């Protein structure tokens, strides 16, 4: 496995949550990192991105609430989750970035969960 | 010893499209480098049989040997 | 020993070139999108696809799909990249979404530095293709390889 994630569980409506992915068997610091999640009823959706010089991007629906980052020391990249909505509840997988919204090597995931 | 042999067919590949991006098709000839190598190729036309065109790209190793690949090209 | 090794890289070249043969060859006349912060028929750039140098991106036309059966051929959007010193394909088998999709990526072969390509635009070779309307009449994929040096391949490309 190259990206495993951690830090799901349940959390009442308007929490917080860090969600974390530990990065392994390739060269972390010059890869384009991305969050896509998947809620019930829905198919994958990305989520936020993190260019390799440290840019960032967000879906509308999660923007200035959801922050992306990412320790290239430890090869961790986080997303601080914010204002936890219901509409949130979904499986957060963590993968590597194409650049716009696509993604490629997504990870086993973690499970976050409100309402 | 086939690194020649498929060099100089990308390099022969090439050059037949090259004078497939144009009509006049007069016998040209020149170098191209390629897998940090020279390659020397000609283009020849070849009179046909018949009306409404055909050419020999061929490439060799060295400046004034022999083609280590000759392939005919039929266009119009 | 070192032969079966040399002998067998050839064999990875040509794995590479031929699948680049089938996508430069099918290019199709259908602009693309660049889902980030726009929309051309040839994408070309610094850092595409998150390369370590250039990037390509373009719409290519598929026939003998085995998945899939329709007889007039799909259209799938394609790309190539340099990533770990490694050539790239990238390729998305889906339509453009503001979900996303996951992009298949296949490395083709290994130990290549650079990636570069000129446009032909019928009679000069060009660094850039700002032109969204129209193909140009030919692309050089020149490949820069550790152990070989620069290697380039030419694409007539159909008109329409
Ligand atoms: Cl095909």
């Amino acid at each position: 496995v190259q990206l495993q994630e951690s830090g799901g569980g349940l959390v009442q409506p308007g929490g917080s949550l860090r969600l974390s992915c530990a990065a392994s068997g390739f060269a972390f610091s010059g890869y384009a990192m991305s969050w896509v999640r998947q809620a019930p009823g829905k198919g994958l959706e990305w989520v936020s991105g993190i260019n390799r010089d440290g840019s960032t991007s967000y879906t509308a629906p999660v923007k200035g609430r959801f922050t992306i980052s990412r320790d290239n020391a430890k090869n961790i990249l986080y997303l601080q989750m914010n204002s936890l909505r219901p509409e949130d509840t979904a499986v957060y997988y963590c993968a590597k970035w194409l650049g716009g919204r696509d993604w490629y090597d997504r990870g086993q995931g973690t499970q976050v969960t409100v309402s | 010893y086939l690194e020649q042999k498929m060099f100089a067919a990308m390099v022969a590949d090439n050059q037949m499209a090259m004078v497939m991006l144009n009509k006049n098709l007069k016998a040209s000839n020149g170098e191209e480098e390629l897998a940090g190598q020279t390659w020397y190729w000609k283009v020849a036309p070849v009179a046909t049989t018949q009306p409404l065109k055909a050419f020999d790209v061929s490439v060799a190793a060295e400046k004034q040997a022999s083609p280590i690949i000759t392939v005919r090209s039929y266009v119009a | 020993e070192l032969s079966q090794e040399r002998t067998a890289r050839l064999n990875e070249l040509q794995r590479a070139l031929v699948m680049m043969d089938s996508d430069f060859r099918q290019i199709a006349l259908r602009q693309t999108r660049t889902n980030g912060e726009s929309k051309k028929l040839l994408h070309w750039a610094d850092y595409l696809l998150d390369s370590d140098n250039k990037g390509i991106m373009f719409a290519r036309l598929g026939w003998h799909n085995p998945q899939q059966q329709f007889p007039r051929g799909e259209v799938t959007k394609v790309g190539y990249r340099i990533k770990d010193e490694r050539l790239e394909r990238v390729w998305w088998r889906y339509p453009d979404t503001p979900a996303g999709q996951e992009g298949v990526v296949t490395p083709l072969l290994s130990d290549v530095e650079e990636l570069n390509v000129r446009f032909y635009d019928g009679k000069q070779w060009i660094n850039e293709w700002s032109n969204e309307l129209t193909l140009p009449a030919a692309i050089s994929v020149e490949l820069t390889l550790k152990d070989y040096g620069k290697i380039a391949r030419t694409y007539l490309t159909p008109e329409g």
